[PDB]
């Protein structure tokens, strides 16, 4: 007598054709997606300048 | 009901043991042709009627 | 197993999450954010990652890799295992009842969605940890302690932010979901840098060219002899060619053509005379569905036993369950014996006329796991023929000269053995693809032709 | 196949007319029978296999 | 009985199935050419976009290590 | 008309941001009594919105 | 040898229907 998924009980989600895990918003750490975008890009350049600083070391 | 009988078995190769007929309140003509126990209904409509 | 309503209670508050948006975000935007998730995950792919002593080490998802968009030594080696695992474990554990989910109530939404969430983040970490442990790039003694850390960082980092984004993809401001666009993205990539790569390598020859057309111009280009330029552009071993070529091209053509196959069940709007139209319901009803279940599945046990070997070799119940060898010529680990083994696809059409018995096996299980997946997927989802039935009841939709139980009659012929059907037919498409050989896996280009439907007919509505 | 130009049909004799005209009386009679139960745009043929079918009974 | 059960439940699989595959209508000439079409285009733009950027990247990777 | 174009762009933007305050609530007052509601009284709520969205749907759709 | 055969058939039948296609379309009005 209980839905099976999210798409049963009217939710929405994952289908047939297409794997969904996100159907609401829970009372977790809210964040903007702009915000999600600054941090990928904050990752890259880290990553980036982890490389470049041991290799200015690398090259003393 | 001769006629249908005929033109089933010319058409389709259709052999019936009985057929009943009624005209609808449209005007048009209804036959229930009962087929012989050796062929099988199902069979027919999905390869000659392309009912499923 | 189910809590009591659930375990993640306390850890809610501490996961990050997007917000839902605000408003119906237009379709360009809906495409400007796709784009741009599409770059981010392609720099990230590229990318390569730090620490890294030697690329020479055995990695137990060697074939699996492309097909789950990771590639090895960058920092999309996590792929989208950990999303894809936590998403089916826990679809289907709740489709099946086996947890104490109440997915009518949004506070229990909340919590299943959290729970999925944190499992991944607790499968990437956990699987970048067997990483690091394993030595993928250099052993950990020769690592050290100040490393490893750094190096799980990244990758914890680099899962947390692909979560972020398929989250971002999900919640509306993108198209489908991030784990089939990053599939699709992967393995398009890899397959036309197969075609055109213009980088070469020393072989007995000297500098030779790795990309499929440029060694076909350049052959042809060199050789006075057209025909062994054409002998060698067409069958040249250990590089792509134009028989990988054909074969890419003809597999796309028959997926296609395969795709394109439904059965049109007659309905009726009930609320307007004649307006006759069609319910489709496609061969491939699943789509890749049940291939992606089936891959994450296999990603799963191939790890489970890579890692498994390398503690445990000795005892008889590793090696009956499955064996490991690192083949002449490469340091990769390879399945010989085993269950693993069996269920392990082979390598080619000439070796799998090496061995009869064993590509029977695989077959059977190809088959019969792909159409049981299929068969699970659309009664865990909302597609049963129930399901259909109530839609196009909410629709207001008909059959002419039919009861909605009559509708509900042929939708129960029909779905069910769409389902299992396409799900065996997919499975038997994927071992010829893998057997006839493309540029990419065969079954590679099947996904990515089932994903670029997929995001046409999304876009289609759009 | 599909339409029937009475062009092509003066040339004939009456046996081969009649024998034409058989197969569009079938194709016309089943195009109905396949039509009620399938979704065929060729439910439009039948005007074509109607009016072929009276081209060759007019040239008989 | 437990020899032939083992054929016919797969054997009515496929009887099943290839019942739906006789069924089922299958896209014509022109419905084919269109997907095609458009499935080619979807694959070109996606793996150009990779190829072009993984292109414009791997030299700048074994300058940066 | 170039005055009432002056007027209709400060009017645009001040509805703009009243607007987006007006859905801000929407979506709080929709959390707020979709949370505490029973089971089933949740199911019939989503049930009733899915079914007056499609209503207006048709509606529009069915204009001529 | 059995590769060559199949190349050979695949390169007059590929370069064959080529060549027709190209008749058929633009050589066809000249
Ligand atoms: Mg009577």
């Amino acid at each position: 007598q209980r839905p099976n998924s999210t798409r049963a009980a009217g939710a929405g989600g994952s289908s047939n054709t297409m794997l969904k895990l996100y159907t609401d918003e829970s009372p977790g750490l809210k964040v903007d997606p702009v915000v999600v975008l600054v941090l990928s890009l904050v990752f890259i350049f880290s990553v980036v300048a982890l490389h470049v600083i041991a290799k200015i070391t690398r090259k003393f | 009901k001769a006629q249908i009988k005929q033109a089933l078995k010319k058409l389709y190769d259709i052999d019936t043991v009985k057929i009943n007929t009624l005209i609808r309140p449209d005007g048009t003509k209804k036959a229930f042709a009962r087929l012989t126990p050796d062929v099988d209904a199902l069979d027919i409509a999905a390869t000659k009627l392309g009912l499923v | 197993s189910l809590r009591f309503l659930d375990l993640v209670k306390p850890f809610v508050p501490f996961l990050p999450e997007v917000q839902q948006p605000e408003s119906k975000i237009p379709f360009n935007q809906k495409l400007m954010w796709t784009g741009l998730t599409l770059l981010i995950f392609l720099v990230m792919s590229q990318m390569p990652l730090y620490g890294i002593v030697s690329s020479d080490s055995s990695d137990p998802l060697y074939w699996l890799r492309m097909m789950m968009a990771s590639n090895r030594g960058t920092l999309m080696e996590l792929g989208i295992t950990p999303i894809i695992s936590s998403g089916m474990v826990f679809q289907l554990l709740a489709g099946t009842h086996m947890i104490d989910v109440n997915l009518d109530l949004k506070s229990d939404r909340e919590l299943y969605q959290s729970a999925q969430k944190l499992f991944a983040l607790i499968l990437s970490v956990g699987t970048a940890t067997v990483y690091v442990f394993t030595g993928l790039y250099g052993p950990p003694s020769e690592l050290g302690a100040g490393i490893v850390f750094l190096l799980i960082l990244q990758l914890v980092l680099a899962g947390m932010i692909v979560i972020l984004l398929d989250e971002l993809l999900q919640k509306g401001y993108g198209l489908g979901s991030g784990i089939s666009l990053f599939i699709a993205t992967n393995i398009c990539e890899s397959i036309m840098w197969k075609a055109f790569s213009p980088t070469s390598i020393n072989t007995g020859r000297g500098p030779e060219y790795e990309g499929a057309v440029i060694a076909l111009f350049h052959l042809l280009m060199t050789w006075p002899n057209k025909q062994r330029a054409l002998q060698e552009a067409f069958y040249r071993q250990n590089l792509p060619n134009i028989m990988n070529l054909l074969a890419t091209i003809v597999v796309f053509a028959a997926v296609i053509y395969l795709q394109g196959f439904r059965v049109e069940i007659p309905v009726k709007s009930s609320r307007q005379r004649g307006a006759r139209g069609s319910y489709p319901v496609r061969l491939f009803y699943t789509s890749n569905m049940p291939i992606m279940l089936q891959s994450t599945l296999s990603s799963n046990i191939f790890l489970i036993s890579q890692m498994l070997y390398s503690r445990f070799s000795d005892n008889l119940l590793v090696r009956l369950f499955g064996v490991w060898e690192a083949k002449d010529g490469s340091s990769q680990l390879s399945a010989v014996s085993g269950l693993v083994y069996y269920m392990s696809p082979p390598l080619n059409f000439k070796e799998a006329l090496l061995d009869p018995i064993h590509t029977f096996v695989y077959i059977a299980y190809m088959l019969t796991a792909c159409a049981i997946f299929s068969k699970t997927w659309i009664e865990v989802s909302g597609s049963s023929p129930r399901d259909v039935a109530k839609q196009l009841k909410d629709q207001g939709l008909v059959m002419a000269g039919h009861r909605d139980q009559s509708m509900y009659k042929e939708l129960k012929r029909v779905i069910p053995t769409a389902a299992a059907f396409g799900g065996a037919c997919i499975g038997a498409l994927s071992v010829a693809s893998d057997l006839m050989g493309a540029l990419g896996s065969g079954t590679g280009t099947l996904l990515a032709v089932t994903i670029i439907y997929g995001y046409f007919e999304i876009a289609a509505k759009e | 196949n599909g339409k029937v130009k009475a062009g092509q049909l003066w040339s004939k004799n009456k046996e081969e007319l009649t024998k034409i005209l058989g197969e569009l009386k079938t194709e016309l009679s089943q195009l109905r029978i396949q039509k009620i139960s399938s979704s065929g745009a060729k439910l439009n043929k039948i005007h074509d296999l109607r009016k072929s079918i009276a081209r060759v009974l007019t040239v008989i | 009985d437990q020899i032939q059960e083992l054929l016919d439940v797969p054997r009515e699989f496929l009887k099943d199935g290839i019942q739906f595959i006789n069924r089922a209508q299958k896209p014509d000439r022109r419905e084919f050419i269109k997907i095609s079409q458009a499935v080619g285009v979807g694959f070109l733009i996606m793996g150009a976009v990779g190829y072009f950027v993984k292109l414009i990247h791997v030299p700048l990777n074994n300058i940066l290590v | 008309e170039e005055i009432r174009k002056i007027q209709k762009a400060e009017e645009e933007s001040k509805a703009e941001e009243r607007a987006q305050e007006r859905e801000k609530a929407k979506k709080a007052k929709r959390d707020q009594e979709l949370s505490q509601l029973d089971a089933k009284a949740q199911k019939k709520y989503l049930e009733r919105e899915r079914e007056k969205e499609l209503k207006r749907s048709m509606k529009k759709a069915t204009i001529r | 040898d059995p590769q060559i055969i199949f190349l050979y058939l695949f390169l007059t039948a590929f370069f064959s229907g080529i060549a027709y296609w190209v008749y058929k379309t633009w050589l066809e009005q000249f």
